[PDB]
């Protein structure tokens, strides 16, 4: 992640001094159109693992969870997202997956919803700053809406 | 403090002429907050 925000602030110096539908931003969003499904793939983890954060101190999750440990079971867990109606249910099985359940199918549910917050927060930083930057310097791009 | 007398009144819009803002209120709110809480405080009947 730490080496995706530094492609990324290079990305950000090519756009240094850019002009409004300059010739630099029209060709790195060509670049991000061809990239299309590996940039939708990366946005995808940082909404889905905000989400998560943002679901897991619901009062409706938490409804869910029941355990005196504040652990919630696997299938619990996937009650409860299915509740929320947010993550679809291969979003839901790759939950589960990066959940790091016990031997006994349990989840520290705080700890799965902060696990990624801190380490992705500089490159999801870089990336809104570069996409701000572009929208803003690019502005009828129907591509990059 | 006073408004939350009304939300469970089976009358909340009774001059006001949007009759299922409660209906709006449980499907925006309802999936992060729980559709039976909301049902509760608005003192719906989800079965009928």
């Amino acid at each position: 992640l730490d080496l995706q925000k530094d492609m990324v602030v290079m990305l950000l110096s090519l756009l240094e001094g850019n002009v409004v539908n300059g010739m630099i931003a029209r060709q790195m969003v060509d670049m991000l159109v061809e990239s299309s499904s590996n940039v939708e793939m990366i946005l995808k983890f940082f909404d889905m693992f905000l989400k998560l954060k943002d679901i897991v101190g619901s009062e409706a999750f938490q409804d869910y969870v029941t355990d005196p440990r504040g652990l919630i079971s696997k299938k619990d867990f996937q009650k409860a997202m299915d509740s929320q109606k947010q993550f679809t249910g291969p979003e839901i099985q790759f939950l589960l997956s990066c959940s790091e359940a016990d031997e006994n199918e349990m989840i520290n549910c705080e700890e799965f919803a902060n696990r990624f917050q801190e380490p992705a927060r500089d490159i999801g930083f870089n990336v809104a700053v570069l996409l701000t930057n572009l929208s803003e310097h690019v502005p009828h791009d129907p591509r990059l809406r | 403090q006073w408004d939350r007398l009304v939300l469970n009144t089976p009358s909340f819009p009774s001059n006001y002429w949007d009759k299922f803002v409660k209906r709006k209120v449980l499907d925006k709110h309802g999936d992060i907050f729980g559709r039976e809480r909301i049902a509760e405080l608005l003192g719906m009947d989800l079965a009928s």
